[PDB]
């Protein structure tokens, strides 16, 4: 058959240029008169359509997006993109490329949708510090030990133990706004207490949008 | 100015026949064809019915749909509930060259065991306090009910500023995690000789201490 | 209430937890095949529309 | 079994545990009110008739 791939970074800055590719692979964009569109949804409500595109120079707008959208198609490469100018905070959603015959019908197959959350203005990269278990911080045969991730923008940040060797035990949880802007999180594993002073644990924080990749070494407290 | 009007929530029990409506405010639904799409959470929509009364092949016979150009509402019959139709649904027109779509309904049925708030502490890690920064993480994690509130404490002090808590959240084993975190200045953090973080859930209290050492 | 074998009079109140016919079995007049009685519970929730 | 909901096919069990709803009301499935449990014990004696 035939299927759709998008392309491009999943950020865009305030009041810049927005740059999302979507592929062809399995078809042809000029054979079969075959029509291009890009639908948005926001986390939580509707699907929104944007516009739709013809392999020739045909294309339409909505008139709630009109004047800001610029959408080409390039035959050589087999693929289309779409250009959004003046891009704010409430542009957060999921874009969905659409292939779709009929005009008035359908998106019979749909792309995957690439989330492309609009950033504040404040990218950067995160804090990582240890969490070191002690006697405290055990509670019978069990300790945990985790890492701090603070201070870091944008939304989302992969965090895993020992190159994902350690998958038991391990929590993730959700990031919170700080008192400024920023986000926090933490992600731990608890383990036995026997294995603290015999076994290493490092944990593995990776920042995409800030391209910054920080390994901690957990420890137990050294008393100063 | 051709809007589709589609209810929020509509949720009734498994097994039964249900109507969702689409109804355009100024254009008639008759002029237009309208398509009907099924959306999973987190994934791509998929169009469950088209061309008002004929099916896709690979969907049940379940998802019919009728139209009424009388009251302009278009209606998506579907019988006999199951589980993977708990979904978004939004209907879609066309008006004139502008794709218009639908509000959006979705379908909630309306189940974790109890379990006990282990709790776990940490001081600010030297790193951090050689960067000027300084923070108290407070952890809960295996509980059940998921309602848990926070009180951070200084030197038999409560401390409010600077705290930051994250809401319950489902683990693997069927329980819920939760965290807290105090933003906190190095000088602070020796000023105080203790800082204890006291979690309480269904009525009972489990409290931990931490110093600078 | 779901059910009731016929019409009622205006501000008269109906207690009945007796069986109602949908269609014809006695069934002891307690409880059976197509015999229920009319009382239904509802499906309030606090996070409703 | 002294109660069902719905008449049966021939040749079939019926070994459903499910609290019978005497009236239209749901009881979660409990011995509540308008609701009793269909499966009832015998009371076979020896030294019956």
């Amino acid at each position: 058959q035939v299927q759709l791939q998008e392309s491009g970074p999943g950020l865009v800055k305030p009041s810049e240029t927005l740059s999302l590719t979507c592929t062809v692979s399995g078809g042809s964009v000029s054979s079969g008169g075959y029509f291009w569109s890009w639908i948005r949804q926001p986390p939580g409500k509707g699907l929104e359509w944007i516009g739709c595109i013809y392999y020739s120079g045909s294309t339409n707008y909505n008139p709630s997006l009109k004047s800001r959208v610029t959408i080409s198609v390039d035959t050589s490469k087999d693929q289309f993109s779409l250009k959004l100018s003046s891009v704010t905070a409430a542009d957060t959603a999921v874009y969905y490329c659409a292939r779709q015959l009929w005009l008035r019908g359908r998106f019979d197959y749909w792309g995957q949708g690439t989330l492309v959350t609009v950033s504040s203005a404040s990218t950067k990269g995160p804090s990582v510090f240890p969490l070191a278990p002690s006697s405290k911080s055990t509670s019978g045969g069990t300790a945990a030990l985790g890492c701090l991730v603070k201070d870091y923008f944008p939304e989302p940040v992969t965090v895993s133990w020992n190159s994902g060797a350690l998958t038991s035990g391990v929590h993730t949880f959700p990031a919170v706004l700080q008192s400024s802007g920023l986000y926090s999180l933490s992600s731990v594993v608890t383990v036995p207490s026997s294995s603290l002073g015999t076994q290493t644990y490092i944990c593995n924080v990776n920042h995409k949008p800030s391209n910054t990749k920080v390994d901690k070494k957990v420890e137990p407290k050294s008393c100063d | 100015n051709f809007m589709l009007t589609q209810p929020h929530s509509v949720s009734e029990s498994p097994g039964k026949t249900v109507t969702i409506s689409c109804t355009g405010s100024s254009g008639s639904i008759a002029s237009n064809y309208v398509q009907w799409y099924q959306q999973r959470p987190g994934s791509a929509p998929t169009t469950v019915i088209y061309e008002d009364n004929q099916r896709p092949s690979g969907v049940p016979d379940r998802f019919s749909g009728s139209i009424d150009s009388s009251s302009n509402s278009a209606s998506l019959t579907i019988s006999g509930l199951k589980t993977e139709d708990e979904a978004d649904y939004y209907c879609q027109s066309y008006d004139s060259s502008n794709v218009v779509f639908g509000g959006g309904t979705k379908l909630t049925v309306l189940g974790q065991p109890k379990a006990a708030p282990s709790v776990t502490l940490f001081p600010p890690s030297s790193e951090e306090l050689q960067a000027n920064k300084a923070t108290l993480v407070c952890l809960i994690s295996d509980f059940y009910p998921g309602a848990v509130t926070v009180a951070w404490k200084a030197d038999s002090s409560p401390v409010k500023a600077g705290v930051e808590t994250t809401t319950p959240s489902k683990q693997s084993n069927n329980k819920y995690a939760a965290s807290s975190y105090l933003s906190l200045t190095p000088e602070q953090w020796k000023s105080h000789r203790s800082y204890s973080c006291q979690v309480t859930h269904e009525g009972s209290t489990v409290e931990k201490t931490v110093a600078p050492t | 209430r779901l059910f009731r074998k016929s019409n009622l009079k205006p501000f008269e109140r109906d207690i009945s937890t007796e069986i109602y016919q949908a269609g014809s079995t006695p069934c002891n007049g307690v409880e059976g095949f197509n015999c229920y009685f009319p009382l239904q519970s509802y499906g309030f929730q606090p996070t409703n529309g």
